[PDB]
């Protein structure tokens, strides 16, 4: 119901230096309730099921989008994460139980479930490995991957049988390593005479690059299925946050992590402010641990760990400055009395 | 005969020379009277090196009397147009297009022996035929000369006649003398 | 369904390999004539016909063999020999994927005697381990009752009345079938090079292909003796895949259209776009399978922009639209 | 107890918690008397990893065994906090690694160190 520039709007509202990846998210799923709406399907030609898969590098933010979209569609969403998969018969958690979930969070309404979307994290994490060292039985690995796919072709299954061909299916997770094998595929070879292309190792392309060209076989190889990857025809790469975006994420968000401290030392009846000039600091600092916008939380609390270590013991404290070289060590942080 | 190294790695053992295996951490040498050939050799190491990693350092250990200066003339351009920075290290002796070499390092990076020796002198040629075609010869040399001047003085820093009165005579400076010359930076007495 | 029929139908679904479907068609027909006569009143046993497909990346080989059963009601899966599949430490066998087969067809292992297994990537293990694999593929390529226990008391099908398509994208095999039949050197004044962008024969010079060629490749003598049939399939031309836009009923175009079609806008696309969008994927070298990603991301900022925009009546994507120097052309009405 | 019989966590064979359980067989399974009670290894050095081989798949039998015998070694959670531990082997090559060690002397030159196996410290 709600148009592809809706969805955008209101999902910029949390994530934040992501415009590419909600604009293919915001196309593929309003294609997809258009469908819904009309299953006729009066054309001749049958449009493949649009299933989005969200790829990128940890941290980004791919969670955040999944839970996002929830709050602004009012059909059921579960969220499961992969790793406690299991193959059935086993004391793992069974993979039919997906469905079940999507059932009780509607109520029961077996009717309404009909058109619920799932969301599955951490897809990459039940690739297919091999079984040599493995337990007696590998009841984890691609036993999960064939199952799902049953669900993802479309089947009937059960309670009411329940059928999964309209059910919108939303895959996750981050692949980690798969940036390997994209960058081996397309980097090609250099020169070595005078007349030749020299690119420095500082100067490569950065993995957001890299990610945003994708072939099929770089998933087959990372350990997918080959069956799995032609299900997902809609692929919605994620890239890096930027430093631009860093500092939005840090101060724009209601739960930013630097109102989180200031209100922190309110117990006490202390305040602390953070400078203009110190906020990008931080985010520079967060770029080069590769970490994402969990790189965030980790900078200020060890900036801030002298301040709190012998702020309390110390009395008479009425505000705390921080400053660009506060945080970069070069001088400890400013604090007036009062 | 060349001694043959071996090289430990993840992957196994390799099999190298004793040139091979300093040429893999980016380093070559410069020893023999310059040639065509010889020349030709050294281009080669250079643009590899390029290739490989266009930001590391990539050493050169000039020991030679000198020899062709059209020759030697390639090696400098090479030095000039790769990205990398080409440090040069004199060891043993540096003259006629050894010494020339030896200057054109990357500022900041040229080093030399306590005992190494460093010689310059103007260039050396001869034609024999005809008058005409002497006079053709001859005015080839004196322009070879005065680009020669003009190159060692933007690395020394000295000045274009200081250059050309020192050039007359064979001029023999120890290393101590070639640091205050301008031709090399510092000296490497001691590993620290 | 005779031969004849099979032909029409599929030709529908994908266009060009004339050649590739005539042998493919007799050799599904003959397969599946033959299981549906169970009875078998002569005395004369019933042996299965292996296919052979052999073409460059991209030309639709998997296509043939996906796009062929889905004609016909039996289950069809695939696999890849990349991954050295094999039961024990070489890799995964595929015999799992052959119970794949088997809950596609309810869990019935009468059904799953019509399976159409593909194996992809097959000349990935050549022989230069690559012959392990060959050597234990060779007996599930036959009739063999040992296959992984199904779960379903354990049973033990045979792979014998399964249908096996083992198809790969040879390299390098148009060289050494030239030097077989085709004279002349390749190096030289008088050698007759080849051009990369041009006289793209390659697809006629593979039907003169005969055993001899597949076994200097690496491929060992059992392993072809497996697959009589053989069959052949040319390189799609930049002519050719312009026709894969319209000609083909799912083609992307008409799935494009189609969508629009239902919010009552109707985009059309000339024949000029169509080759500036082929003649730049033929650069990419991603073949018919970065058609759809190319297309798709020229029409996304419209597409997008389509649903909000107002007093639409049909939208229209000219030739520089494609190269970005301007927009698709609206109509407004 | 033996220490090849004993294999990491999560995997089939007798695990670290098993050698309390044979303490409790011995002890009539009554926990006052097993706290003060002692415990013996034997064959320690089987289960010692191979520096030679990086560590490139879960050594199940080898450094597994050694990590899960960290906690219960010293104290851990039955509780074995209280109970010494005794561990014996015939440690096989260590001889080698020592001599490599304080010998320190080798080569082909005249300064190298040639001794005649007489001449060698014995193991
Ligand atoms: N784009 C974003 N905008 C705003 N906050 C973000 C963004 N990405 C991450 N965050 C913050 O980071 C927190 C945790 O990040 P996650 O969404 O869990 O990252 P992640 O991709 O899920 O990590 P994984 O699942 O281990 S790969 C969120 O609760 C947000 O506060
Ligand atoms: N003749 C054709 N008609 C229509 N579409 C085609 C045709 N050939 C290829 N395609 C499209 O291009 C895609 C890729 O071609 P395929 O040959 O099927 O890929 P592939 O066989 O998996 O490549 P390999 O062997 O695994 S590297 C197909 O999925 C089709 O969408
Ligand atoms: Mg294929």
């Amino acid at each position: 119901l709600p148009t592809p520039h809706e969805i955008r709007n209101h999902l910029d509202d949390y994530v934040i230096g992501q415009e590419q990846a909600k604009k293919v998210l915001a196309v593929a799923v309003y294609n997809h309730y258009k469908r819904l709406r009309n299953g006729d399907t009066s054309n001749g030609v049958e449009l493949g099921k649009s299933n989005i898969l969200l790829i990128g590098p940890t941290g980004s933010g791919k969670t955040l989008l999944a839970e996002t979209l929830a709050r602004l569609l009012d059909v059921p969403f579960t969220m499961a994460d992969a790793t406690t998969l299991t193959e059935a018969g086993y004391v793992g958690e069974d993979v039919e139980n997906i469905i079940q979930k999507l059932l009780q969070k509607c109520d029961y309404d077996v009717q309404k479930a009909q058109r619920g979307i799932v969301y599955i994290d951490e897809i990459d994490k039940i690739s297919r490995k091999s079984d040599n060292p493995s337990i007696t039985r590998d009841v984890s690995g691609e036993g999960v991957q064939q199952a799902l796919l049953k669900l993802i072709e479309g089947t009937v299954a059960a309670f009411l049988q329940v059928d999964t061909s309209k059910i919108l299916f939303i895959c996750g997770g981050a692949f980690a390593g798969l940036d390997k094998v994209i960058s081996h595929r397309v980097e090609t070879g250099s020169g070595i005479g005078f007349g030749a292309t020299v690119k420095a190792k500082s100067d490569k392309a950065s993995e957001g690059e890299l990610l945003a060209q994708v072939e099929p076989e770089d998933l087959i190889k990372f350990g997918l299925i080959p069956e799995f990857i032609g299900r997902l025809p809609v692929v919605a790469t994620l890239n890096e946050l930027s430093e631009e975006a860093l500092i939005q994420i840090l101060k724009e968000p209601k739960n930013a992590l630097t109102k989180q401290y200031q209100a922190l030392f309110n117990l006490e009846g202390v305040d602390l402010e953070f400078r203009d000039e110190a906020l990008d600091a931080i985010a520079k600092k967060a770029m080069a641990r590769k970490t994402g916008a969990r790189g965030l939380r980790s900078i200020v609390e060890a900036a801030l760990l002298d301040t709190m270590y012998d702020l309390p013991s110390m009395e008479d404290v009425e505000k705390v400055v921080i400053d660009e070289s506060v945080i970069d060590g070069q001088s400890e942080p400013l604090l007036i009395y009062g | 005969l060349v001694p043959m190294v071996i090289e430990q790695t993840s992957r196994g053992e390799r099999s190298f020379d004793i040139y091979s295996r300093l040429l893999k951490e980016r380093v070559i040498f410069l020893t023999g009277q310059v040639e065509d050939h010889m020349a030709n050799l050294i281009v080669a190491q250079m643009l590899f090196l390029e290739a490989e990693n266009p930001e590391k350092d990539i050493y050169l250990y000039i020991n030679s009397p000198g020899g062709v200066i059209t020759a030697g003339m390639s090696i400098y351009d090479t030095m000039q147009f790769i990205k990398p920075d080409v440090s040069t290290i004199c060891m043993g002796q540096a003259a006629s297009m050894g010494a020339f070499l030896l200057t054109a390092g990357a500022k900041g990076k040229r080093f030399c022996l306590p005992n190494s020796r460093v010689m310059i002198h103007q260039p050396l040629g001869g034609y024999q035929g005809q008058a005409t075609d002497i006079e053709i010869h001859a005015r080839e040399i004196l322009k070879v000369k005065g680009r020669m001047n003009e190159l060692m003085a933007l690395h020394t820093g000295q000045s274009l006649e200081q250059i050309e009165r020192d050039t007359e005579r064979d001029r023999f400076l120890s290393a101590p003398e070639a640091v205050e010359y301008g031709l090399v930076d510092s000296i490497l007495t001691h590993r620290n």
